[PDB]
């Protein structure tokens, strides 16, 4: 008999799934995801000036490795380093090895300075080697210097070198010292006297001795080539005393500003922008959450144990 | 739920409303109609934007890396990072199921009262005029056409106009 | 509280009910009873159920020792561990002491909102032939007997059958 | 005149007082507790291959200490240590010890593999000791050799010791320095040439050098022997070239798959199953939270600094008037 | 809002109200009345302290350094410190706006149910002695004077006393 | 034409915005803060029994240097540490330098031991340096003797010291180790023979080699004294076994209890209180949350990233 007005609210034929407070099963007519799942397999470097390590070791571009003759100077704010990356084409390990890499991959930029180091008329300066290989010829680091006596047999004579820091900011300082195979092969480049060489500023000082000793070869060569490193200040000076085993450096290293350091497998891609990376490339998401990796860096959504969160973006579907 | 509309004393949802989250349907002498209420819809939208805007976005804070990808590390100082990120990842975890529970229950909820208060608002504007159903539908006691049905939804329903006549058929 | 039924309108809780959380009472010519309400004592009973399945659950995260119980460790290292441990600790107090408040006020209000959800349908079945009283219970103005008043309960009340009795009743 | 019908809600006479955002004395029909607060003392090893040390120290297991004889090789899925467990009969330490016992803690299972090192006959290897006893007499660490001269005072010679890893995985491998108590007991032993031991690998390297000096009797002993440890690779050698000095390992040990360490002094009960573990005992409950440690390990409920969280599982109590 | 009334079938607040959070106004031949209720008034503000009790808070637990101001710590060691403190800070900066953009919506909608709850028991009074006219006031369709109109506020008004007056003029 | 009862809330001229939920410019009646934004300048010490170092390193309380003279022992729950303070007098450094600074910072209280070290009449214990300034006469670390041949050129005789620690509590105790400027130095103050130290206890024991090496300058001084340290158990005894080179102990150390250490540049108030310190003052807000430093100590509100954070405590602001 009487007309009438019926109220309502719409509804959907396939509804989402999502998850509250008191029910795990509860359709709503639409959802959107939290979690991302899916990563661009791209290092997106739109916006920066970065530099590609390729098979250069961050370590490698303070002593000069030959991999790294293209990555010697620069400036940068993102450096990317990659897999399998030679430091040391001569067998060897700097200690301390760690704490340098970080430093290099926070820097954003390397300049290079001259230690102005020279040596006497019984010293041959321009040490080459087979493991390191510069056009199609024996070399050697090229920001170092294998010092041995000229004449074989005769002993290494006592050198004293001094670097001072001119400039305003802090510089970085690398030497090597050369580890012989067997004795015969030590008096041969040094001599028969007892090596010693001493290192010290006003903030470090430390002593070192060539060490003979017969180990496994690497690349064939059963010798080894340690390296040593420390920061020295504005201002301040510091001096190598060293009679045959010193592989003293020809420049030093200052670590310019700042950048984001990155490990990375994923080839570079300078079309598209980026402020979070990880192993297997860029992720762009606008999204709170993520899945894909626990290991990132830069400005990231949040790593969570999670495949999907659904966050209910409808009210509650009930179909006709 | 929380306020007894959808999922409650409204049976259903209605699969033919694409115009908008809420509405009406009619019937009288010239026949049946539908249509959206923008109000109500808005609200429930505006709301639900506003959720989005303040939970899809990330921190501006720059992160370096603690753990070498192409190295290993001290195993003290590795076993103290792995302790320290799961922990981390274990409360963003939580974090994240706890929010979207609880924005999920809200936001059914606030759905939930949007339909209320039209259905509040129409009954107060017809007054004495009608009578609720029990199922979200007023049974209007006099001659209300296609421009009565229009001034209930467009919030310009005067009762006074009517009154004496609906007084009369709702005694009988 | 929110919904104004549970410690509001509804005066004191029945302590002799005890086969349900929520129910009726009534009061004819020919005596008086009590009945349970299954369907919403039973959707109480389940959203509180969803909520210790979703609370009462620890991590799937193996964690391993990064302090040794029975020897000393680096000093630097045990400080960096301590300030971790007890910010990671803080969190998760907090955390906890949030989680159970919220979990509380909302179990709470929930059920507030089921006995509501039981007086408005109640309500809107008798429609006119019922008027309420303030405290809870509805005022009929008809002969209303046991087998009527298990319709109310069972939700097959028609009102048409009393309303012309009920109605001259109101008018008086 | 009018027929009544009333709705209602349940009640009980005496609730449970529960916190909510804006009441902390709010009394509800029921609640449940969410931070767990009672422990088994006891370590629950249903389901689990266990391994109990008791006296015998982790360390000790790859170097061969009396106490740690019947624990030298094995599998398992935990490992358990426990208080004053021994690890080094003759004094000293191990250098990088934490890393080392944790690395141990986190594997299932040592296997050992000889090393083969043959010496001459003006080496007198097997170097007992009273520190470390065994069957009522004098010993040594059972994976090591103490390595001096056969003719008491003549120089130590110059001996090169080489052990190749022919194995798929790597091979863990422990060595000691002696740091005699004076100058008489130095030339007795290694003589009076300067000494230097020097381990080399193509992934590794470092060079030590005996310490003469006075210092207090441990076990009533002034001398000292601290151990080093380093990874072999796997198709990897390491050489050790010394002139007295050096403690040779005889065997070399590699970690098996992985496990979980517990460090708790509480017995063993295998009738009980748990997966998370503590200084005192197991944890075996349902709960999020706990109050018992923060140090704990396996799949934990969470530490919280709180004796009680009551999760209200009813609505409001309102009961009836009372006279 | 949640409930309807705040922002809602209730136009504006009144900035005359000094005394109180929610109140009345009438109009009778005596005069133009205002009185603030009490009741409603101190459950919204005791629920809002119990909050303000619970948040403005500390942790007792005692945290020492492990960052030099004056001097420079180990590389490798400050950069885990220096990731932990800004997850632990990203974990609390997301905490405390989760906490407050929460606390501040059950507070408005807290304060939105104060006002229905007080609304509903005053509709309940009048019975059939009243009808809403939509914007939150009650049309008395008998002479209620000032003792009346207190009735009402003090929760005592009788709807037998005027029900037949108030019938009479209702149909008219 | 009918009597009328209308319902209603409150409202206010002054309105304050919030964020809730669903909307970032919600007004309300009334809000108040949360995050503390304004510091006071000053450290807060009210019921604490504290030292303020002023100028002196708390390394230097343990060896004793000139601006340490009069914080050589006490007992405090509160140790306030001050930027540019003094630690050493002359040059050099301490190994494991940040874990024994930690150490003192964490500790209630200093006393200190005689070692009763004894020397022949062959060594004068009474040397002094220009370096290390009291009263404007040359001196030495207060707690330390610097020992030399009393014949300048002359062996230094192979000595032998031995401290007991015969208290119920673990005892501190720092040597030196000095290294020469030039050869001809170490000759007259130790002789031409070879220099060891030995250090041994139960629980530790180090070789250390006096090193002649170039190197620059500090205020005035090419030549270094570096320090060492160990914790000596109850009932054990530690050994210098020694014949030059060697800055012996005169007192050893007792780190009593327990205390908040506090690194900041703010004068003191003794008239305010409070739980929570900064480098620029203290926080004695209630508040829960702070922006001012992520580095701070005690019980302390937490760090965020956010100016503010308004908490309603109001309904929401209709007006007219
Ligand atoms: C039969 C056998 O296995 N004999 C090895 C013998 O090969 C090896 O000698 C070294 O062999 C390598 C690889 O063939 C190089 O030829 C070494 O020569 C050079 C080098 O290129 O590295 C020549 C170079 O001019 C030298 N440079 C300087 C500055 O002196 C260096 C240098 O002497 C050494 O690298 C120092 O370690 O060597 C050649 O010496 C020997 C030694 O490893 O071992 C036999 O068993
Ligand atoms: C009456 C008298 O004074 N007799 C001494 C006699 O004490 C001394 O014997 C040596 O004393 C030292 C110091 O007390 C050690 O106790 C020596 O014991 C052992 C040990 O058990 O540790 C014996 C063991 O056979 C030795 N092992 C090897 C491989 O040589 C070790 C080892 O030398 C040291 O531990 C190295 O630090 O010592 C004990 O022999 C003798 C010594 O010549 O002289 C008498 O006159
Ligand atoms: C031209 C030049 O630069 N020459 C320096 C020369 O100055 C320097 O001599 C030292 O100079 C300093 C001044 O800074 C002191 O005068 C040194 O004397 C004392 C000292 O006060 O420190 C005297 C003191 O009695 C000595 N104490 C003892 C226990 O021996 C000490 C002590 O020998 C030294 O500190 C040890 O290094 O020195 C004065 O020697 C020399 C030496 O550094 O170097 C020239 O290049
Ligand atoms: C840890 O973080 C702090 C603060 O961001 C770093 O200290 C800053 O270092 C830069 C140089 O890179 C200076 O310009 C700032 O003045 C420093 N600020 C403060 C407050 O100290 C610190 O270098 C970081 N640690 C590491 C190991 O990288
Ligand atoms: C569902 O919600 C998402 C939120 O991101 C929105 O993009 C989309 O338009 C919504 N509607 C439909 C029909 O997908
Ligand atoms: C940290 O976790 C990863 C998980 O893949 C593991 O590979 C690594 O060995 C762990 N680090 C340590 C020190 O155990
Ligand atoms: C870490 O905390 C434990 C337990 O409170 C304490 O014994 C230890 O001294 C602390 N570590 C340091 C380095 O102070
Ligand atoms: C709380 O309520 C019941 C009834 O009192 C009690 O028996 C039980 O322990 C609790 N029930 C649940 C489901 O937690
Ligand atoms: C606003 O809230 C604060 C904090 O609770 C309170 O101290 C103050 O009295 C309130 N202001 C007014 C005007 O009511
Ligand atoms: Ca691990
Ligand atoms: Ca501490
Ligand atoms: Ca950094």
């Amino acid at each position: 008999d009487p007309d009438k007005i019926c109220l309502g609210h719409h509804a959907v034929a396939n509804g989402t799934i999502v998850k509250t407070l008191t029910n795990e099963q509860e359709e709503v007519t639409n959802a959107t995801e939290t979690v991302e799942s899916t990563s661009l397999n791209r290092l997106c470097m739109k916006g920066r000036n970065h530099k590609d390590l390729g098979n250069c070791h961050p370590i490698g571009m303070l002593i000069g490795t030959p991999a790294c003759d293209l990555h010697l100077t620069g400036t940068w704010d993102t450096l990317i380093e990659r897999k399998n990356a030679i430091a040391y084409c001569y067998p060897g390990a700097t200690v301390n090895e760690e704490a340098l890499r970080q430093k290099i991959m926070e820097s954003g930029g390397i300049s290079k300075i001259n230690t102005g180091f020279t040596y006497g008329s019984s010293i041959n300066s321009a040490g080459t080697t087979k493991a390191c290989m510069r056009n199609g010829g024996n070399s050697f680091y090229a920001e170092l210097k294998w010092l041995v006596s000229k004449n074989k047999g005769q002993n290494f004579p006592q050198t004293t070198n001094t670097y001072r820091n001119a400039d305003t900011a802090e510089h970085l300082i690398m030497w090597g010292i050369h580890h012989p195979s067997s004795t015969q092969e030590k008096n041969d480049l040094y001599g028969t006297q007892s090596l010693s060489i001493s290192v010290g500023s006003s903030t470090y000082k430390n002593n070192f001795v060539p060490v003979v000793g017969a180990r496994p070869q690497v690349n064939g060569l059963s010798s080894r080539i340690d390296f040593h490193w420390t920061l020295v200040q504005p201002g301040d000076k510091i001096t190598f005393s060293h009679n045959g085993g010193l592989i003293a450096p020809s420049r030093v290293s200052k670590l310019i500003g700042r950048g984001l350091g990155i490990q990375s497998e994923a080839p570079i891609d300078n079309s598209c922008e980026s402020k979070c990376f990880w192993r297997g490339g860029s992720i762009n998401t606008r999204l709170p959450f993520q899945n894909l990796s626990p290991r990132t860096v830069g400005q990231c959504p949040k790593y969570v144990n999670k495949k999907s969160l659904m966050l209910a973006t409808g009210m509650r579907n009930v179909p006709e | 739920g929380l306020f007894g509309a959808i999922a409650g004393f409204i049976e259903n949802g209605w699969e033919g409303m694409v115009d908008g989250w809420y509405g009406f349907r009619h019937q009288n002498a010239q026949g049946t109609g539908q249509a959206a209420d923008y109000k109500s819809t808005q609200a429930a939208i505006d709301q639900i934007t506003g959720k989005l805007n303040r939970i899809i976005k990330k921190t501006n804070t720059e992160f370096e890396s603690i753990e070498s990808e192409f190295s290993e590390i001290d195993h003290q100082i590795g076993n103290v990072i792995n302790w320290t990120k799961d922990s981390i990842t274990d409360i963003w975890t939580y974090q994240a199921e706890l929010l979207v529970a609880m924005e999920n229950q809200h936001t059914i909820d606030m759905a939930d009262s949007e339909m209320l208060n039209l259905y509040e608002r129409v009954r107060k504007q017809l007054r004495q005029n009608a009578e609720e159903d029990g199922k979200g539908c007023f049974e209007i006691y006099h001659a209300c056409d296609d421009s009565c049905m229009e001034s209930i939804r467009n919030n310009t329903y005067d009762h006074s106009q009517y009154r004496e006549e609906a007084l009369l058929n709702r005694l009988n």
